[PDB]
């Protein structure tokens, strides 16, 4: 918590390399949120970050199957909290895994995360289906010769219950 | 948005004051997460209509038609077609606004964007209903011409025309897109809407709403609890409506942008995945083909059109 | 017989569903809840701000509580509009898909499930619709070798319906969609132009069904 | 975590998945209150001296 010459505020002071005129005496960001302060007594100008936050969300395979859980911290490092750093955030209790494979629970920014054999918890970046390629030349054509029927189901919902 | 951080931020009292409301900020918070997680459904149903990643082969003999400004290139960072390029290259957390990663980063969406183009290309509209079966390009455009009720032989006998018309065409989109600004206003307006919401929320808590101030610090500095405790229901009042005013925006532009991403998965499915006899949905003209690319929070789709150009006066009967 | 197995085995099946009934509960359940809620008051029992104070006050007390009832009722009912515009917006894909795949033959693609459309069958559900799509899928391909056209006496025939496969040794004109190899003949193929434009033209004999019966 | 986890969901059953269950701070440390130095001092040293 800082006070510099009345202005108020949480945050973390860093050394910046802002260079503000002789006579101002904090820096303001392009909406009106402090950025920077000049420190008076040294006259030196120091970076206002905001103090690390974010939400905490549980990665889990249901209870069903396991009790055992993983914790994304989202959007911060892993130093402030097999601890894995990802972009959307630190999560603690996955391992990482570099073969990758479908997204089983998704976590973000291409990271997903399931219950594998150990049987632990581990987190990769996703798959996004088998590979392939399309045995592709000029004179070359591929045609079925068989064929199957198959029936999907689409769902929709049409009514909500008439609330009065 | 965190409504417990943004309207009583770091402050014991006024978070004791906002718990007077029941159940307004746990409603808001999920109503934004519902729009979080929509915005990862809409970009996997208009992108992930492909279950198998396709590749073209090394050769790039498809009978004249140059895909290579559509295709991915892969001596660049991030194996994105110049096109691509063009289109992101042109495109522009604090109080408990925070924005979360998409779950599908551009890398993974350019892949997708890889996959139908290389089946679009190397087996027609084979891969959207089954097995993905190849066939030569000219055949597929051969099927392509026969669908808009152009006998097959118009394509061969001016294969290379066509082939060159198609290769002009897309150098063609390549300047249009590189050198008019106001291509891409469909998606500079949803960014710039999405900013200026934001912008708009923080300026909000600079206003008093009547208060004496603005800083909650400031009231609680200044005034016994009795006081500040009515100046701060002011303000909670002020910042809870201006959040409930954001929430309601972004949940209506979230319908807006729900019904264009229903709208890019139906055009990917019946313009990249097959060729579509509805008139005008893929481009003016007679639709033959389109392409999928990225762009930032959208896609572009090239639609490959039959235009009659010249024509002449006849008698019938 | 495999609908009926999926969709009981995995309860999940109708989560489409079952997510509105949900979303219409915690919408009431949230509104409820708030008549609990003090908005500042007093008390949030309305009785009891009535029989505790005076009116010059109590009136105060309870129009702080009609602002915060009345303000959420106007969160519920702006997030029922916006709900109702969702469902609306399903009902109408609902009717267009009852009008085109049960009531007719989809030609767009991935409208009425993977595949080829072949038909489409409603069922009710509670407040909603199931369709069942039957579509055609081709399931085993086999390698051909092809080409756009093919030479008999100079000009270029080019098949009426269907392509040109190559088994290898002799050369079929088959319907694109299944394999059925028929021998190229004047019927299945139509003739234009001649065999030194068509990139890929390859050299066939095309059978003429009409000089057999000439000489017999 | 995993009781965070059902007392969000209020539910004794977790479904797999990733479930939003609290929010992460990080508290403000030290109190600094840091201002201008001292300079134009009272005469009081007239008065008193
Ligand atoms: C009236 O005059 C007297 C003496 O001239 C003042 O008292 C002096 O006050 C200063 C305040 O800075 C004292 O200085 C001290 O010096 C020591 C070491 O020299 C240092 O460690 C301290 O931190 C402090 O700076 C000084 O000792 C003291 N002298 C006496 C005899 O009291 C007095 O302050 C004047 N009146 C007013 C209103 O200031
Ligand atoms: C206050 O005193 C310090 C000595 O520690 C000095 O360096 C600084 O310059 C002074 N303040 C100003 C504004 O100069
Ligand atoms: C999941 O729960 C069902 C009953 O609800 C049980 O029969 C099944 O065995 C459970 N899953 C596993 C992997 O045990
Ligand atoms: C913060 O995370 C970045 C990577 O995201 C890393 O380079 C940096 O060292 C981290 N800092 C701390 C203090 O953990
Ligand atoms: C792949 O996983 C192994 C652990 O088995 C690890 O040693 C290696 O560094 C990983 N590769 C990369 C590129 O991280
Ligand atoms: C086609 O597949 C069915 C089963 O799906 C099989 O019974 C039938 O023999 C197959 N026909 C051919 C010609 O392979
Ligand atoms: C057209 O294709 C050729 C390869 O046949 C390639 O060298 C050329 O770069 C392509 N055109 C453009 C504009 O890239
Ligand atoms: C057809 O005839 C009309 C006469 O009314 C003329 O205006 C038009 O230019 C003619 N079209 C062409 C293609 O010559
Ligand atoms: C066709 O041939 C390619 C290689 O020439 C092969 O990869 C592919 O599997 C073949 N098609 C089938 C249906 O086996
Ligand atoms: C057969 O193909 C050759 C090309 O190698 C061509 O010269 C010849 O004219 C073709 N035969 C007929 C009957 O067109
Ligand atoms: C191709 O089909 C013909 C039918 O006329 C047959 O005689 C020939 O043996 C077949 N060849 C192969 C490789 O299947
Ligand atoms: C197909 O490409 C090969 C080279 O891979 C070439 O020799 C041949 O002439 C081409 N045939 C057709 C029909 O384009």
């Amino acid at each position: 918590n800082f006070n510099f010459n009345g202005l108020t505020g949480t945050g973390v002071l860093t050394e910046s390399n802002k260079k503000f005129l002789p006579f101002q005496q904090f820096g303001r960001d392009i909406a009106d949120t402090t950025d920077a302060v000049r420190d008076p007594q040294t006259l030196e100008i120091l970076d206002i970050t905001p103090c690390s936050f974010g939400g905490v969300s549980v990665i889990t395979p249901g209870t069903n199957t396991s009790n055992q859980v993983a914790v994304l911290y989202q959007d911060v490092n892993c130093t402030e909290v097999n601890v894995f750093q990802t972009r959307a955030g630190c999560l603690i209790g996955a391992e990482h895994v570099n073969n990758s494979y479908e997204c089983d629970i998704p976590i973000g920014a291409g990271i997903c995360a399931s219950y594998q054999t150990s049987q632990s918890i581990i987190a990769y970046t996703m798959s996004l289906g088998a590979e392939n390629s399309v045995a592709y030349s000029n004179n070359s054509i591929a045609i079925p010769t068989n064929f199957t029927i198959s029936v999907t189901t689409e769902i929709l919902p049409v009514s909500m219950t008439k609330t009065s | 948005v965190d409504c417990t951080m943004y309207i009583c931020g770091d402050s014991t009292e006024c978070s004791n004051l906002l718990l007077q409301y029941g159940s307004f900020c746990t409603q808001l918070n999920r109503a934004l997460t519902g729009i979080a997680v929509e915005q990862d459904k809409n970009t996997q149903e208009v992108f992930a209509q492909v279950k198998q990643i396709y590749k073209t082969p090394p050769i790039k003999d498809f009978g004249g038609f140059n895909f290579s400004q559509i295709l991915p290139d892969p001596s660049k960072p991030s194996k994105r077609s110049p096109i691509e390029d063009l289109l992101f290259n042109k495109v522009t957390k604090f109080n408990g606004l925070t924005v979360l990663p998409p779950l599908l980063t551009d890398e993974m969406i350019a892949q997708y964007t890889s996959a139908l183009l290389a089946g679009t290309i190397t087996s027609g509209w084979t891969f959207g209903a089954g097995p993905a079966l190849q066939i030569p390009f000219p055949m597929q455009m051969a099927y392509r011409f026969n669908g808009i009720g152009v006998t097959q032989n118009v394509l061969y006998e001016n294969q290379k025309l066509i082939a060159n018309q198609f290769n002009s065409a897309i150098g063609k989109i390549q300047d249009s897109l590189s050198s008019t600004p106001s291509a891409l206003g469909k998606l500079q307006d949803v960014v710039n809407q999405n900013a200026q919401a934001l912008n708009t929320l923080v300026k909000q808590l600079s206003s008093n709403f009547g208060a004496i101030s603005s800083v909650l610090n400031d009231i609680l500095s200044r005034l016994d609890p009795p006081e500040a405790e009515v100046q701060i229901d002011r303000l909670i009042t002020g910042r809870l409506q201006s959040l409930q005013t954001y929430v309601t925006q972004q949940l209506i532009r979230a319908a807006e942008i729900r019904a264009s991403a229903n709208l890019a998965a139906t055009k990917m499915s019946e313009c990249v995945l097959g060729q579509s006899k509805r008139v005008d949905f893929c481009g003016k003209g007679y639709h033959l083909m389109s392409f999928p690319q990225s762009a930032p929070h959208g896609v572009v789709f090239l639609h490959v059109t039959y235009v009659p150009a010249q024509e002449k006066n006849f008698t019938t009967a | 017989g495999k609908i009926q197995d999926s969709l009981s085995s995995t309860p999940s099946a109708l989560g489409k569903l079952q997510d509105v009934v949900n979303q219409n509960a915690q919408a009431l359940n949230t509104l409820v809840k708030q008549l609990s809620s003090n908005f500042g008051a007093i008390s949030s029992v309305l009785n009891d701000i009535l029989s505790r104070l005076d009116p010059p006050e109590a009136e105060v007390q309870i129009d702080r509580l009609i602002t915060g009832r009345l303000q959420s009722l106007q969160t519920y009912v702006t997030q029922q509009l916006i709900r109702a515009a969702e469902i609306r917006a399903s009902a109408n894909l609902a009717a267009t898909k009852m009008s085109e795949c049960v009531l007719g033959q989809s030609k767009r693609v991935d409208f009425c499930g993977k595949g080829y459309h072949l038909m489409s069958f409603p069922q009710s559900a509670p407040h909603g619709v199931v369709f069942l799509h039957v579509t055609y899928v081709p399931a085993q391909e086999k390698n051909f070798t092809t080409a756009p056209a093919i030479c008999h006496d100079g000009k270029a025939h080019f098949p009426r319906e269907g392509v040109f496969v190559s088994n290898g040794t002799h050369w079929f004109v088959t319907q694109r969609n299944f394999y059925e190899p028929q021998i190229i003949t004047t019927d299945n193929t139509f003739v234009s132009g001649n065999c030194d434009v068509v990139i890929g033209i390859v050299n066939n004999t095309v059978y003429d069904p009409l000089q057999p019966e000439l000489d017999s | 975590p995993l009781s965070e986890t059902k007392c969000t969901l209020k539910s004794f059953t977790v479904e797999k998945g990733i479930y939003q269950t609290s929010n992460f701070r990080v508290q403000p440390t030290e109190s600094i209150v840091r201002f201008p130095n001292i300079t134009n001092l009272c005469p009081f040293g007239e008065v008193f001296n």
